[PDB]
């Protein structure tokens, strides 16, 4: 979501990379991968699809590299353009969300709550 | 009074529907174990609240 | 069958539909799939959301409380010859933190009952095996003073006799709620203060309590008269929500339980540092 | 019996 | 055909009109429209007050100013409303009261202003405290009527034992309550971002786990406005824009009819 | 019916057909039979190969594990109050090597747990029947580092509570591999080295392995509260393959194993002296 | 839902198919016992992976 | 129907997705969408390569930086391509390739902004050169790949005979090649007016005398990019735009697979 | 003495492939580790008996009757599809079964040839190059 | 029931 003013324009490359490779350091890296290339205007938000492609049928929620699922980098396309007596600066907010072809298994205990004796 | 239905077979042995017998014990329902097989539902109530639900191809605001 | 819907063949694009722009602003969430923002191949989809369903994830026994009771000589001071447990399952964070997922609910429950036992003392002999007493006193019903008073005649209450050693104890419990679900979460009060009111402590309530006893205790005891050798035993209960539904979503709790309501204390900060730009 |  | 849009509305409840030339769609919370209680889901027995327009009409509440050291705004619903005409007093004259709403938020600014509020349309919104004591928030601190309240940036605890203020301490960044802010769109929400919309409607029915409760012990839903991204303009640093909350009641039906309650907010 | 083939009452030859000659350099076995060398009799074979199928091959449950746990008083160091095992059918030599005969696999796994306990020192006083508590913990779930510590509330991880004296514990498990099939060797590595690397360790990875925690653990404990004298136990675990299916045979292993992957160290000289013209 | 199948009789008591019952008594597969009635095949893909199989009786290199 | 527009565009190839919200319609070069060799037209006899979505996606060429002195801008196709991932790989593993191609070119700026940009698709776009001497432009200097090159506004003569740079003397208005770019127009073209549109896209078929030649020997388009209106901005004299080109294959086939190609750019 | 330590770049041979010897020799200094295979004949450098080898897909290049062998090989793997980086599928083992012998020069020495082609290559997750560290 |  760019929450910038209506009067600030530009345009942005949102990539993902498939693991295996150099993480993006560069948009021309980045580039060769799935990417979007969003053009800020009066659809304010734009939706990246990262596309399950993986090696194994289901990956793990705890890190390992042999279940990894890959890089999400972002880069300015061209950059922002505001006029005159505008703001020159302004914030972007991210939003995630499973598609419908996602699922999950073996129900665990999390660690993000726990208790004290 | 027994109640029959198809598992759901995942690793098949070297031998097609296999199925499972269940019978309620107890005049309580509270008793029972759980069935569950369970049904599903729509996302929309929460991913799409909206009075006028668009098409995903149009433009959000027009 | 129960599989989760197939990836569609879906090609190169040149027109004005542009499912890839949206606007978050609405309230909703943009329904893409790869095949809008990419070129797909045609996958048949054989996973399903089985373990996910609302019965799944709940079930599983888990524990709630732990009842230590003693069976030793009555002697004429504060001991622990019976128990006494507000049922809850707030005591305990784990099963709280997953039925907190959801604002109301509406299940049957089960209660299973594991029960340990040892021996305090170095050496003063034996004991032959204990029995326990499990009952159910419901609010209204009169609460024991004593462990071999009247009130554990049980006439009226539910009560469960187990033998040590055997088979954990177990029981269920039907949708017992005073409404059409149990409230998570109840944003009120059980009293108003009025203007006409004498004192202004007539009025005053708890934030977010309900009903003072809500479901009631279990009190637990060793039918067994003393032996000379004291048995100190713990009575741990499992609790399993069956045939469950549940009510308008909430966001999980993120920082340590502070008592009852949703009160926080420490722990603020549930985030760990990254970098902007750092995978 | 009831098979479903 | 003839020029119809999706930003442009017009919202009309008994004897009040409001138009909107840039909204974006509008929620229905859940899915579910605002409805009176079935037959089949009944429970008091007694004959119910309807008092249709002139109580389900839109009350604009006081209006806060949006500026940027603003941290979030804060009302609990039916509280808000608690004296709104002729419906504060069909509220306080009976034990029994449900009603559902349509939630209308308004902030304009310029195409050269910018800024994100973040609506947020909450069921049974219990709110963090003071203290060390649990569950301590008094009736008088818990309900701030139209006045509504607001959100902090830190947890700063009531140390005076003696003479406690038993107020609430909402943390932003917690939602007040305990879980994190970027979680809250599993609720019910829209988004003011000043480049693409001047307001946002929310409609809300009754919810609870009863068909009716008492409205003044009781508040069904709370509504929670906290920046997203901070309000700026041009390069004046102390800008300010005003938010305006305009509620309307919908499908009110009343049940106990006694003498009115008199509560104390001393 | 499932016996084997029929022999032939075959005769006399004189003829161009010469199946006894054949070249192995093809890769084939000559498919032969006694009535291609020799006269037969007609016999009617009654055999049958029902107990080599790869079911009742595996059809035994076989010791894999054997964890440690005892029930003393918690002093302040190194003790054995709750154990963690790694589950895997490799700290055993004997299923490890029957499971071997093939690179691919894919069956349910029971697991049948014979507990035991005794008496370390020889007298203070006596201990009250033990209740054992298995917990499986998945890999991200949180492992215990206390016996008595929050994580034993198992809310939505899977618990067993064992009674000493009952007959054995046994649970079933489902096929729960990340693919298609259990990988019984991996000719590859989890990470890979690339040129643009900081330093050289961050792309190095254990040959032949793949995840790091692969299944997780089994966590085991006393519920009951330490006894004056102590009581120390062994859980020994059975593990047994079935509706079990295999693919691409391998040989077996024919030198002692050296840890997980097929490393060897010693007694690299498996077969016997045998003259050649002896018998 | 009871499953009933023919034991194969080794020895014979002086007194003919004789059948044991089976009845599944879990919704989840894996909960099951082995059915152990196992179908064989064919050594070939291992025993002869050739293009061209031949005749045992003919020259195995023409 | 629902609200489409000649503005708003999704180009889609591959694992590549480009929106733009500000664009002026498209441009199909010629009338002719690109196409595979038909066997009709077939020339070499040997099986194709096809890469499909491995080579046929968008690659995002270096930025450039429009300012108020910039004259000009020119790129060559295939060249521009030539090290761009598995596209480049199969066009110097091969001496046989042939491609259609989507042009879309990105310049934006704001309502206050100003100008220009003339986007043109060129047909075997021959430059002239540096001196006296005829045809004397060096293949390395011919071919700048991504970075391209540059046009100037007067011819000023590569003179030192003894040591010659052997490169292009592209004059703007001459449009590099000796005729008025004013007529440029008659070639495959669209405008990025400043207050119009962010964007050109111009989608290119295979255009040669041959259904198939070496891409390492022979350019079959050349892209230029020539400010018709100078960029202008409020007052301040020394504004700066980026415009950015991405370039996408279409319909990629090769033939006459060998070892690898390795040209001298030094 | 280390299990599962075999390098990334020693485990991957490329083209130039590896040797066995023929006994184990085991890679002694500790400070400076070679992290190397050490591939023993008939243990086939896997711990097994190598007469058992031919319940694997093989040829035989027996002199006196053929000049060459032909495998054509289909993916085998757990899972439809991988990371070829990370892992290899297939191992091609070439062991003289009966040494080689001629007339009586005691050197003899002849040529063998390894020519492979894939098949129904296919491929997915395209992204920038990798560049493994093969040093 | 069910027989083979
Ligand atoms: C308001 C929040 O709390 C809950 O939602 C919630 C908490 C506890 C719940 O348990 C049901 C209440 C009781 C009712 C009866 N009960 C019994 C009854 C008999 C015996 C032997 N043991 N226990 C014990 C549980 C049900 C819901
Ligand atoms: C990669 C090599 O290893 C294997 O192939 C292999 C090794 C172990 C295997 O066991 C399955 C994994 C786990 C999964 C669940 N599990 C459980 C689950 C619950 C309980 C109480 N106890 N144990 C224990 C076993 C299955 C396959
Ligand atoms: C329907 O259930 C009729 C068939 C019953 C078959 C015999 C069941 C034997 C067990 C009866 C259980 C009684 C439990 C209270
Ligand atoms: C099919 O099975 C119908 C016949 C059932 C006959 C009675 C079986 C009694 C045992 C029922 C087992 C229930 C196990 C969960």
């Amino acid at each position: 979501l760019f929450c910038g003013s209506m009067m600030a324009t530009g345009k942005i490359l949102v990539a993902y990379a498939p693991p295996g490779a150099q993480p993006p350091t560069s948009r021309k890296e980045a580039m060769l991968g799935t990417h979007v290339i969003w053009d800020l205007g009066l659809q304010s938000s734009c939706t990246m699809v990262v596309p399950w492609i993986s090696n194994v049928t289901y990956r793990q929620t705890t890190q390992d590299s042999f279940t990894e699922g890959g890089y999400i980098s972002m880069f300015y396309q061209t950059r922002i353009v505001v006029p005159l007596s505008t703001p020159k600066s302004m914030s972007m907010l991210g939003f995630v969300s499973a598609c419908n072809d996602f699922s999950v298994r073996l129900l665990r205990d999390t660690t993000h709550i726990s208790q004290s004796a | 009074g027994a109640q029959v239905s198809s598992q759901k077979v995942g690793a098949h042995e070297n031998s097609s529907t296999i199925n499972y017998t269940t019978i309620n014990y107890y005049k309580d329902s509270a008793s029972n174990a759980a069935s569950k097989q369970d049904y599903s539902q729509d996302p929309s109530k929460f991913t799409e609240p909206l009075k006028d639900v668009l098409i995903k191809t149009a433009p959000a605001l027009n | 069958q129960d599989s989760l819907p197939d990836t569609k063949a879906s090609g190169p694009a040149h027109s004005k539909e542009v499912p890839a722009l949206t606007a978050v602003e609405t309230g909703a969430t943009n329904p893409l799939a790869p095949s809008d923002t990419v070129q797909t191949r045609h996958v048949v989809q054989r996973r399903s959301r089985s373990e996910s369903t609302i019965e799944s994830f709940f079930a599983r026994g888990a524990c709630v409380a732990i009842i230590e009771v003693d069976n030793e000589q009555p002697t004429t001071r504060a001991q622990k010859l019976f128990a006494m447990w507000r049922i809850t399952y707030k005591d305990t964070v784990q099963l709280r933190r997953k039925l907190e997922f959801f604002t109301y609910s509406r299940f049957d429950m089960e209660f299973t009952f594991v029960v340990t036992a040892n021996f305090t003392n170095a050496n003063n002999g034996h004991a032959l095996n204990q029995v326990y007493q499990i009952m159910y006193i419901p609010p209204g019903a009169p609460t024991p003073k004593s462990w071999d008073d009247y009130t554990w005649q049980t006439s009226s209450n539910p009560s469960i006799f187990y033998t040590y050693g055997a088979a954990p104890a177990r029981i269920s419990v039907p949708y017992v709620g005073l409404a059409n679900a149990y409230s998570h979460f109840y944003d009120g009060f059980a009293k108003v203060p009025l203007k006409t009111d004498a004192n202004d402590q007539i009025g005053d309530s708890l934030y977010s309590a309900m009903t003072v006893d809500d479901f009631g205790v279990l009190a637990v005891r060793v039918v067994n008269d003393h032996n000379p050798t004291k048995v100190t035993s713990k009575v741990r209960i499992y609790m399993k929500p069956k045939h469950v539904r549940v009510w308008c979503p909430r966001p999980p709790r993120a920082v340590p339980y502070y008592g009852p309501g949703v009160d926080y204390r420490n722990n603020l900060d549930p985030l760990s540092e990254k970098g902007l730009t750092t995978y | 019996i009831s098979e479903v | 055909a003839c020029g119809y849009s999706d930003r442009v509305l017009q919202l009309t409840l008994g004897n009040s009109t409001i138009t909107t030339q840039e909204a974006a769609n509008s929620v229905v919370a859940y899915g579910r429209w605002p409805e009176f209680i079935r037959d089949d889901e009944a429970n008091p027995v007694d004959q119910p007050t309807e008092p249709d327009v002139a109580t389900c009409r839109f009350y604009t509440l006081d209006t806060v100013m949006w500026g940027k050291e603003s941290k979030g705004w804060w009302w609990k619903l039916p509280d808000a409303l608690r004296d709104m005409g002729l419906f504060g007093q069909n509220m306080y004259y009976h034990y029994l009261g449900r009603s559902g709403y349509t939630v209308h938020v308004q902030c304009n600014a310029s195409k050269f202003h910018q800024g994100a509020l973040g609506v947020f349309a909450i069921p049974e919104y219990c709110l963090a405290g003071d203290s060390d004591k649990q569950r301590y928030t008094s009736y008088a601190n818990a309900n701030p009527g139209e006045r509504g309240g607001k959100f902090y940036s830190q947890f700063n605890k009531d140390n005076a034992v003696t003479s406690p203020k038993r107020e609430f301490c909402p943390v932003d960044y917690l939602l007040g309550c305990g879980v994190l802010l970027g979680n809250a769109f599993v609720y019910p929400h829209q988004i003011i971002n000043l480049r693409t919309n001047n307001s946002a409607t929310i409609v809300l029915p009754y919810v609870n786990a009863l068909a009716i409760d008492s409205m003044v012990k009781h508040n069904n839903w709370g509504i929670a406005i906290l920046p997203l991204s901070p309000l700026d303009f041009a390069q004046d640093s102390s800008v300010e824009i005003p938010i305006t909350v305009t509620i309307a009641p919908m499908c009110s039906e009343f049940n106990g009819l006694r003498n009115v309650t008199a509560p104390k907010f001393q």
